[PDB]
């Protein structure tokens, strides 16, 4: 619930709140009726819809992979990052600090490959996505020991239901994830630069259970992810240059604005 | 106190005293502290250099032309070369700091510019290579102003910064810089920058001479400009003074 | 049994939605929290802070610290115009890239005063007033400061504290306003016109300058979220 | 027990009850309204009052 | 719950509660009584059925368009506005002034298009139907950034499932959508007529998530609407003569009622 | 007090006393006041015209002939010349009216006809051609009456409105009219018509001069008829008050 | 809480409780009876009685 | 586990139904409410006004 405006009048004291330097680094509240006249106006307008929170928890599609249900990547793997697309990175990259709780949910559909095999026919292909955490094992064949699902937490769907949902609680070395490093990892100052170990929860394989049809099928996990429990502390510039690499801020220089006629001009080219 | 014209800030030793200026902007609302035992993730025994790593140590003065492009100064990097605060980084693994960031800049009343100081906590910047990444030469200082350029950094193999100006070296918009705590020094009137710095970090504590928590940028947005004769060399330099140092695990001299 | 049917609505996803869920490792021990400085709960903290505005654009003054600086000369006639731009924040080419403009194109609509701070960055010796003059849509814009007084208007007096806030005041004929380009509402024009010309003695230049900053006011709030058009991917950044 | 709470009027009552074992898995904090803009703007070290000039 | 009848009896005094000039632009209330002698009837007939929110809730299929999941229109469009359908329109265009919330329900329904294509079999398609605010990015390939659904709400439906159902709140810029704009939105009086921006809720987008089957395949998407929490100000005429375009009131003339015989004819033709 | 066939509405300086007539017609219900704070969209500070812009202004009189199709008057812009109600349109940005519309006509008692005076809250007129709008010269009278016509508008490429009695240039059967406030001006006993408008529209206040939130109709239902000789013109003319003007937003003159 | 009202008879109780945040995804009124045809009906500013005629 | 069954009636979508419903963008801030002259609450408010019955008709 934002502030009211109230009654004010002529002004011909030595008060002047509009003069003031703001050279001091400190943005003065000056209100309507510091420069004219305004009565009593009442607002019930909410300042809500513009918390924290509920900016920042929109489910945004971070990435996508395909993997063959039969022939050679028949699974797909993914670090995860947030930075794979522009869309949520650039919202992330409003704060410098964030912490928050994830809810991923992956829309796997499945389109059929064209080939010449006789009587192609599926029987429900049912996916696994697992979740290795950070330092597990690696599986190499789709076949391989890894896939048990020991201890390594997984989601088994069955194609044509509600996609799948699991969250994953704040899991950081730290107190925050940083969205801005500046160091290395290296005492010697070399090697790879802002790659700091808080913001890297381990990697999430997916493959086919089944064999599907007699014929190639091929898969797309497309993965979402959705901010819960949301604290975001030391705001920052939004990017204003494209991003170029997805754990680096290399950029090409740009435009500072886009561009009109005059300083006069009313109208925006 | 009578006029706000005054200001003087003593740490230890050296005070700064300043004839003319504005206020002291302090910090998000934070003025540096102590790490209590509620945030303390080291389990060793913390050292207090109480006064004689808290004096403002005096780094580099560069010389504002008429036109320049800016400058940056990162801050656990600026300062390990000068007095004891360059000694305990390097004996000690983890430490914390805040500061007092103090840039004076004192000109004639027929000179004319204004400098933007602001302090970005995390100072990521891009390269001009968008494949590479900085090196550790070009990127920090070494208790020198490096300064950035204002035409593209051109692309190569290179491992040197992009510095352009108006991109600050970041790939975010000049103009959008004021957000962080910062102050302007219009050279019309008000002499000096008083930015105080808490600690910031997503770690209670972390090592200083590996990862750089502040960085300085001082960017004139109208350039310096006056008339033909006068004086020719208005310098600015750059008083840093840590505020509640703390340092744990007492390891030996490295890099 | 507990018989139930299944209302349509079941068996989406949506990409906004809102619900409990099952977890991952159940039971894991969230590390503790630490109260780092400068802590965020609305966007309307950010949104209220001062972002220089690139007024001045030409072709090359978009492309350097040009573009923030307003050009202020001495000229003999006065009732010239120093700058002129629309108030159209989320669309207009001048507050496209500053801070509340950034946060506004995530927003379909606004609402609140929005304050111009214009800072002098002359000489201490130079003066000069200006007629700041902020006229809501009704016509097409003043080309006279004899036509922009009628407005809603603020004579800058400089000598010492060297800002003056013009505060544009709400004037709408609805509680909200599109960010996004429409004509069913507008936002009038923002003028500045020399009051009298800028006195410079000598030794001093002659050419001063002004800096623009918008910020929001406390009776500010955006409401109905989008997402940005200012941010664009082709492939996957590999 | 179930916390019964107002929906987000403009100018009423929804039972919300976790049924979960984490606490990071209860559904999100929509509602949580606080404004203190005396944080970034005006950061000040002595506040300065609307009726005089900063600078002396 | 209606009024009710009580006895009355013979009248030979000046009171002629049926004689009285409707000159006044005042519609006198008579009842039976007045001409007649007519008992205590009680009447538990209700007057509910007949509210004006009951009367506009009922959902009423506005559009619906067609995507093919394999050629050149992967994709359909819709400035979102009750008029493509006479029979909403009409009933909202029997208030000046609505208010109202919006349930969107779409019914998807696949269709197989005749080919020549061999082994043809879907694989479950999974439809996306993506809400784009007014003034907010628009895709053009089926494969653009913008389907990303960084901030933009989207559901998404796979086949063979209860139907999508998604709310909209009130969003008008004003406090009411006004049916009837007299008025231009330019200033010169020139240009589009009653184009207000009020009822103009952006676009509304909708794809195939997967490429289906090898051959193609065209599908429906159909879209209810359906006003909750109705409020209604200011009643008008009902439309006569049919609607011409989306945005206007344009008409051809024609009839001011069925044509029957003489005056005195008690049969309709 | 007496008969009722007395009526006297006096608003500012000029007074409207008729002899014969029936009871005034009060809007929806709601007779027009000013806009409290509780509806203020605007944030500036309102101007109070007062008796200066609430006298009835008398708008051209149009003659009724024998068979006559009728007429409209829109109402913001019937009062964009006449005195100062024209002027504070114009420099200012919003405005917020209500109206007494107050339609005269007078006739002997040999003579016989009914008009219909009804008042339409955004009418929308249609267009003889099916895929234009409107032009704003034939669409808006000046003060003057735009007449309808008994036969259908020809199509071609014409901007020109539909203008049929019938279908009321709307598209909707003129004998549903009377949903609308309004009277009836019977000239076998009632000669005048008095409709008091409050502010009716979606926004607490908007600009007159680009909107036209009333459209006063006034259709003859009855032809005027008589016999041979005895007078042959019998006038219809509006005197149309605004009632509570407030405006906000003191711009310049304009368009 | 829960609330329980009638369900629309001619001549019995629901449960019904919001599950939603906001108060814009609630159930319609379809209940809400209220007549009062003072409006439309009789607008005169003097309401003319039942027992004359409205004319002198 | 709670045990349902799921009576025949799920899994359709009526065009008169009623029922709570997810929200688009949660937390949305409606607009305020002002008193517009001449609410309607009911259609009898309309129906009982008078309207000129068109008694006459032939062909013109
Ligand atoms: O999915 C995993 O959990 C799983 C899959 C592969 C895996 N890797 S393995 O230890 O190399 C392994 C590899 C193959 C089989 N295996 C066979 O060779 C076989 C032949 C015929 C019937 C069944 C099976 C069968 O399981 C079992 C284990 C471990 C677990
Ligand atoms: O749906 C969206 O969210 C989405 C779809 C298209 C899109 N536009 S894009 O930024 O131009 C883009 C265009 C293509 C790809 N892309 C590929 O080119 C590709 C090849 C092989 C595997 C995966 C992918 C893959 O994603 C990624 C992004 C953004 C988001």
């Amino acid at each position: 619930r934002v502030a009211d405006t109230v009654g004010t009048g002529p002004t011909n004291s030595e008060a002047i709140p509009a003069l003031t330097a703001a050279e001091t680094g400190h943005t003065s509240q000056v209100v309507p009726g510091d420069t004219m006249q305004t009565r009593h106006v009442k607002n019930y307008h909410s300042r809500s819809e513009s918390t924290i929170e509920n900016f920042l928890c929109r489910s945004a599609c971070v990435y996508f992979t395909e993997y063959k249900n039969s022939g050679a990547k028949r699974y797909a793997e993914w670090v995860l990052t947030p930075r794979q697309a522009a869309q949520l990175r650039r919202k992330l990259e409003f704060f410098t600090y964030v912490r928050f709780d994830l809810e991923l949910t992956f829309v796997i559909t499945s389109t059929q490959q064209p080939s010449t095999t006789q009587n192609q026919d599926a029987q429900i292909l049912t996916h696994q996505i697992m979740y290795v955490p950070p330092g597990g094992p690696v599986p190499d064949k789709v076949d391989s020991y890894v896939w048990q699902t020991s201890t390594n937490p997984s989601v088994f769907w069955t194609e044509g239901n509600a996609p799948p949902r699991m969250s994953i609680p704040f899991l950081s070395i730290g107190n925050a994830y940083s969205n801005f490093y500046d160091g290395w990892s290296e005492f010697s100052r070399n090697g790879v630069y802002g790659i700091n170990t808080l913001n890297n929860m381990g990697t999430l394989y997916a493959r086919h259970v089944n064999a599907g049809s007699t014929g190639p099928i091929k898969s797309t996990i497309r993965i979402y992810f959705k901010p819960k429990h949301v604290k975001a502390w030391i705001p920052r510039p939004p990017r204003l240059c494209q991003y170029e690499k997805a754990k680096n801020v290399n950029f090409q220089p740009s435009g500072v604005t886009t561009t009109r006629q005059s300083i006069t001009t009313m109208t925006n080219t | 106190g009578y006029s706000d014209r005054a200001r003087s800030i003593t740490l230890g030793n050296s005070t700064i005293t300043t004839q003319e200026c504005a206020n002291v902007v302090v910090g998000y609302g934070v003025w540096p502290d102590y790490l209590k035992d509620s945030e303390a993730t080291a389990e060793d025994q913390p050292t207090q250099p109480d006064v004689a790593t808290c004096r403002f140590y005096t780094l580099d003065s560069v010389q504002w032309q008429k036109t320049s492009p800016g400058w940056w100064w990162k801050l656990p990097d600026a300062l390990s070369n000068l007095g004891l605060f360059g000694q305990n980084m390097q004996y000690h693994y983890l430490g914390r700091t805040g500061y007092t960031v103090h840039v004076q800049c004192n000109a004639s009343k027929f000179h004319q510019g204004c400098l933007l100081v602001v302090c970005v906590p995390e100072a990521e910047m891009g390269c001009a290579t968008l494949d590479n990444t900085p090196s550790s030469a070009e990127l920090l200082g070494g208790d020198t102003a490096k300064e950035f350029a204002d035409k593209p950094v051109a692309s190569g193999s290179n491992k040197l910064v992009q510095r352009v100006v108006y991109n600050a070296g970041m790939g975010v918009g000049v103009g959008n810089l004021t957000i962080f705590p910062h102050q302007w020094i219009n050279l019309r009137t008000n002499n000096s920058a008083t930015i105080v710095m808490p600690y910031t970090n997503s770690v209670p504590m972390d090592n200083m001479f590996r990862h750089n928590n502040v960085t300085l940028m001082v960017i004139p947005f109208v350039p310096l400009d006056y008339c033909p004769g006068s004086t020719t060399y208005v310098p600015i330099t750059v008083t840093i003074a840590p505020m509640c140092a703390e340092y744990n695990g007492l390891r030996l001299a490295g890099h | 049994g507990l018989p139930t049917m299944n209302t349509p609505g079941s068996c989406q996803f949506l990409t906004s939605d809102d619900f409990q869920s099952p977890s991952a490792m159940p039971q894991y021990d969230v590390t503790p929290e630490m109260r780092i400085p400068g802590e965020v709960k609305n966007l309307m903290e950010i949104a209220e802070v001062d972002s220089v505005v690139p007024v001045q654009n030409v072709g090359e003054k978009v492309n350097s610290m040009e573009a923030y600086q307003i050009p202020v000369r001495s000229n003999e006639g006065s009732g010239t115009q120093v700058f002129g731009f629309p108030l159209q924040p989320g669309y207009s080419s001048v507050f496209s890239r500053t801070l509340l403009g950034e946060i506004l194109n995530y927003y379909t609509h606004w609402s609140g005063s929005i304050k111009l701070t214009f800072m002098f960055c002359g000489s201490a010796m130079a003066t000069g007033k200006f007629l700041l003059a902020y006229s809501p849509p009704g016509a097409g814009a003043p080309t006279k400061r004899v036509d922009a007084m009628l407005g809603t208007h603020v004579i800058w007096d400089v000598g010492l504290q060297s800002s003056c806030v013009l505060c544009i005041p709400w004037i709408s004929q609805t509680h909200y306003r599109f960010v996004a380009s429409d004509e069913y509402t507008a936002g009038g024009f923002i003028t500045c016109w020399y009051q009298t010309n800028i006195v410079v003695p000598a030794d001093a230049q002659s050419s001063c300058y002004i800096m623009c900053f918008v910020s929001a006011c406390n009776d500010f709030s955006v409401r109905l979220l989008k997402d940005t058009p200012f941010i664009s991917q082709q492939n996957f950044f590999q | 027990g179930a916390q019964v709470s107002t929906q987000k009027t403009g100018a009423i009552h929804y039972t919300n009850i976790n049924y979960y074992k984490d606490a990071a898995s209860n559904s999100a904090n929509r509602q949580d309204f606080t404004q203190d803009p005396g944080k970034f703007t005006e950061p000040v070290k002595d506040i300065m009052i609307k009726s005089l000039p900063a600078l002396n």
